[PDB]
């Protein structure tokens, strides 16, 4: 054993899917307005079946005219908690070289 | 006979009051302000 | 709901039965045998707040 | 009490739908007859009047409905659901979908045919009529239902929804798809 | 945890949304005598309910119509006019919504208080092990 | 954190219970032989150990106004009023007698 | 496939009010 | 043993985070009537627990409802109304509400400060002959 | 943002519609053999999924 | 990417304030009959675009006029009347311009939030590990 | 289920029973 | 929730007949 | 022997509010 | 010795605190014609002391109220009113409540400074040599 | 002491000769 | 200040009489 | 392209 | 979109003839 | 020496019917002087 | 060179405030029918500047007089009417007063953050290495 | 300098 | 800025020009 797959675990993966969702949060938000534009979901368990898609999300209420299936109170919601996660998925992955490094330096 | 009592409600008499509890809620709504602020300053104590 | 909102609107809502109840006999003025009718005004039910029951 | 002419033009709307919802009647006038839709939900009657007519579809959901007597036309829907029909009479000219889901019905007439849905979810019926058509989706989740007539016609999709059927019809030709 | 509080607060964010929409189109609908669907409108209201299945969210459960009789009123020369010559017009009761309006406000914008505490307790929580 | 925040609590609460009794008189102002409800506030020390620094105030009914209405001449037989102060002996739905 | 459109007031109204031009309301389909 | 101050601080954390759960429950669900007048929803509350058999951790016992009753509302219109057209809504008072989501946060945030403090004094203890 | 502001916009802006239908009514009081128009509101829902 | 997410609300941010412009003289020439180019002046609406098909950025892909006809007015005296004496103004609706200053403000400071909240995850990024 | 008498945003059509609404 | 598929669009019809 | 009891504001004011459940205070 | 400072600010924190508590006694008391016992509230104050003969500790040494009259009002009505009439509220001054508030937090904020400030000098003490 | 301090205990009254007469 | 004796609760009484 | 889309150059 | 060339300055002219 | 120069703010953004900036100042727009 | 960039934004933060100054002579002599110098006031505007040919620093080459013609008022009785019986007045317009304080005093501040980023990007310069 | 320039000496 | 040798003036405003 002793590889880097197995030391840094799935954490080394989590990071990136963060950034994804954190993208497709992004343009969401900045297609709220053009009309036709369907929102679209990350699904999490599609990444992590990927390290080891893009999907659409249906609205709650009909549209009015447009077309456009983006709910920005929801939007806002799900890029506080994506952002809280991803400094979280930092920290744990930041945390498993300062422990590797510690282990082989000593000190 | 041949009439019927009405309220005695007065309107000025409660709209007065309104106006005083309007008053002293936003007073003692400040107070609950200054408590947490005083809380939040009262934590670097611990912050070696 | 605070319910102060909801007990003022209680008033709005009674008080607009009552304009329409008005409205009603001043429209029916010159109506041969006509009678007037008047709204009704009663307090609702009291409630008991800082007791458990 | 029971509903009069000047009670009846005090739940019509616009174009002539007749809502009684939590409205206190027990009975309506023989020989009624509805412009547009019929909604008769949450409400104590327990008896539809001879001669009924509904010139839109006829609305009684989580009422007291037990007894609708035959010779009744509905141009729209019938929505019986969860009401207290216990048996749907023979006869019926309906014009659109039967949902009689959540009721306590039992029998159902020979040879009946729905033009649109038909939903039996959740009733105690214990077997189909031979002969059953039906041009839209089958419920049948939930129900009593074991055993299908020897000849049957679903022109859509067949709903199993939890029970099990171990006799299928010898004849039967569909349009769709049979789903547990 | 502190994240169910987003789903909690979010929730209601959503679902004071909707009694925001349904309100408007009652507002929008109140001296509305036509209608496609052959219905004469009837003002609609957002019934929530709580979803138990500690973190209780809520959820609307489906759009429930006034049973409040509609308002006739004499227009016997209107083409919608029946035969004793009365049209029928939505049960919106204006004082209603003005309430609605308000409350609905109130309590969207204390729940974005609640989710914003969350959010600070969670960076605090991460500043340890720094 | 402080029991200031509690204490300011307590009082900002009350005030909402006296504005909503003020709400029902004015909901009333218009019904038959309605007496308006008094509001006012009580002082609650906490006694106990430390200096007596943490009062309460929670609101009250102390009582009503008793006061004659206004008298509405409707020239109708089965309408009276009370003259002065007085009662009338009724009985709700449950048999208790009461006075209106 | 490319979609867009008039945002804001125009597009937010029913088929009916006829504000937004007819081959724009094409355009919310899909193109390419 | 080696980590006694964390098991409390800890459970604090664990502790205060369910209290803020609860409160965005109440707040979203103030406003949900629901059905019937006994499954319609009421404010819960958890209850805190010290065992003092050291270090005492604070042990959560379950939510609890409120014993105020119901806020009842005269709307003779809502069709999950009553005999009377009353509407019972829960028993949640915002200025309470709001009070706890202050001392929720601040007291959670507290103990963080006391954990992370903690680790500094084990740090130190490491240090100790060198 | 929300879409209760543009479900409202378009409500305020068939009112002004209805009132310049009533304002033509008025202005031709004085006009010989004129046949008064009607105004009407219809109620349109955005049907789909939501 | 966070890099690419600058791009989106960078894009968004100028797609609002084109639009902004656009109801700014939309508002300006509510009332101008006549104009430089011999002809009356239409309201404009830009429209938005979306090359969907990870980070899809929002474009302008140009400036369309609404096609509801000119409000004309009875001023026979005018030097521009007609053969009928009417002229002919621009077709712009007070009450949708005013939303679309609301809408295009809103979505314009909600752009700027992503992108500071994008720009703390990239700094954090640089922390990693050092 | 709850509520006994939510809508259904499915446009009218007479012949297919609406699953939006909670049916049951 | 999330789908394989986009949503339709909403229909805002004057006469719901004609759809 | 336990110490236990709701936390907050339900228990911050006079038992005259009668908040609390009796059996939990 | 640092470590005094510390007891004079930890005790000055505590009359502050008990100030703020005063304070937050007569805002919620300035509206009460009633009390416990039988006697009509007084604004409180607290006493501070400086017990002078190194460091000085501040300490609070009792509670005594306001010695201004009671603000009398006509309230004949009342139940409570004596013979000409009057009822008797408490004394207490909103603009010099309002100050104290102020005072109070600006002065316990300012001592944590304090604290803190000396907190540092004693831990460069024990680095000295080192 | 401070003259005129307040008690933190409940002021002994009136009715109920008991406190009237217990010191 | 320390003690054996653990504090006292708080009273906070409606009415002093009433005790 | 968008179908009859305004120029930005005089006419 | 960098170009090499100063971008024209805008015209808003009274009659589009006259510019 | 090639500067570019004129009155800032409210006064150059009207268009140039409205001949508010001195016409010596509104010529040193294009890098005169 | 960072440091260039101090020259650029406090060269703005002159300019900004040279036009902010030129706008309140404006606005209080707006009303000013006499002068000191016998020269009836016109509304003076700055002259911004930039040698382009890096970092194009901005400079103020002079207060400039606006060109509209002065506002006539008829006040026959005036002491300083002329024949015809008019006076005259400074040409300042309220309207582009109004939007020089909003665009002088926004134009300010966003120098500020420039020059405050830019000292951050130096001192992270001076840790480069370390 | 700007020919329409100010002076800020008195005239 | 632009340093001197010289300390700068007061700026004088006088009500009327001629007076100074």
């Amino acid at each position: 054993a002793i590889s880097f797959d197995n030391a840094l675990g799935i954490h080394q993966h989590t990071v990136g899917v963060r950034e994804r969702n954190a993208e497709v949060i992004s343009t969401n938000i900045a297609q709220a307005n053009t009309p036709g534009y369907k929102a679209r979901g990350l699904d999490f368990a599609k990444e992590l079946q990927a390290a080891t898609d893009k999907l659409y999300r249906l609205p709650t209420q009909p549209d009015t005219g447009d077309g456009n299936t983006v709910d920005l109170d929801l939007e806002r919601n799900l890029f506080m908690q994506n952002q809280i996660r991803h400094q979280a998925s930092l920290d744990f992955l930041g945390s498993k070289f300062k422990n590797l490094t510690k282990a082989i330096k000593g000190e | 006979t041949g009439a019927i009592e009405g309220s005695n409600v007065n309107a000025v008499g409660e709209m007065t009051a309104l106006i005083d509890l309007q008053r002293q809620f936003e007073m003692q709504v400040k107070m609950m302000s200054t408590a947490e602020e005083m809380d939040k300053s009262s934590d670097s104590l611990l912050r070696m | 709901m605070h319910p102060a909102l909801w007990v003022s609107k209680t008033g709005l809502d009674a008080q607009q039965t009552n304009i329409a109840t008005i409205s009603n006999n001043l429209a029916n003025a010159s109506t041969v045998g006509y009678k007037k009718s008047r709204a009704v005004f009663e307090d609702l039910f009291y409630q008991n707040i800082n007791q458990p029951g | 009490y029971e509903l009069d002419y000047y009670s009846k033009f005090g739940h019509t709307d616009n174009y002539g739908n007749l809502d009684l919802r939590n409205k206190p009647y027990t009975q309506l006038p023989s020989g009624f007859v509805v412009k547009g839709n019929l909604n008769i939900s949450q409400t104590p009657i327990k008896k539809l009047p001879k001669g009924l007519d509904v010139g839109g579809s006829l609305e009684a959901t989580n009422s007291a409905l037990k007894t609708i007597r035959s010779g009744t036309k509905i141009k729209g829907y019938a929505n019986l659901l969860g009401s207290k029909i216990e048996s749907w009479p023979r006869g019926i000219k309906l014009g659109g979908y039967l949902n009689l889901t959540d009721t306590p019905l039992k029998t159902l007439p020979a040879k009946l045919r729905v033009k649109g849905d038909l939903s039996v979810i959740r009733t105690p019926i214990s077997a189909l009529p031979e002969g059953l058509v039906v041009d839209g989706n089958l419920y049948i989740g939930g129900s009593a239902l074991q055993v299908f007539p020897d000849t049957m016609t679903v022109k859509g999709n067949i709903f199993l929804g939890g029970n099990k059927i171990t006799k299928w019809p010898s004849n039967l030709t569909l349009g769709g798809a049979v789903a547990p | 945890s502190l994240f169910n509080v987003f789903n909690v607060t979010g929730s209601a964010m959503s679902a004071e949304s909707v009694r925001l929409n349904t309100t408007s189109s009652n507002l929008a609908n109140a001296d509305s005598v036509s209608s496609s669907a052959k219905d004469t409108y009837k003002a609609r209201h957002a019934v929530f309910g709580a979803e138990l299945s500690d973190t209780v969210p809520v959820k609307v459960m489906g759009i429930v119509e006034s049973d409040k009789p509609l308002s006739a009123e004499y227009n016997p020369d209107h083409p919608l006019a029946n035969e004793e010559g009365y049209i029928y017009k939505p049960n919106v009761n204006v004082m209603e919504e003005m309430a609605n309006m308000i409350s609905a406000s109130r309590a969207y914008q204390t729940n974005v208080q609640v989710a914003d505490s969350s959010k600070q307790m969670l960076l605090r929580t991460l500043q340890m092990g720094q | 954190m402080d029991r200031a925040l509690f204490l300011a609590m307590s009082g900002a609460k009350q005030n909402m219970q006296a504005l909503q009794l003020r709400a029902n008189n004015l909901a009333n102002v218009s019904t038959t032989g309605f007496r308006a409800d008094l509001a006012q506030a009580r002082s609650m020390q906490a006694y106990g150990e430390g200096h007596p620094s943490r009062v309460f105030s929670m609101t009250e009914r102390p009582g009503h106004n008793f006061a004659q209405g206004s008298v509405i001449t409707t020239g109708r037989d089965l309408d009276v009023t009370i003259e002065g102060s007085g009662w009338i002996s009724v009985l709700d739905h449950t048999g208790k007698e009461g006075l209106t | 496939n490319m979609v867009a459109g008039i945002p804001g007031a125009l597009s937010n109204q029913p088929p009916a009010d006829a504000s937004i031009p007819q081959d724009v309301a094409q355009m919310k389909d899909g193109s390419v």
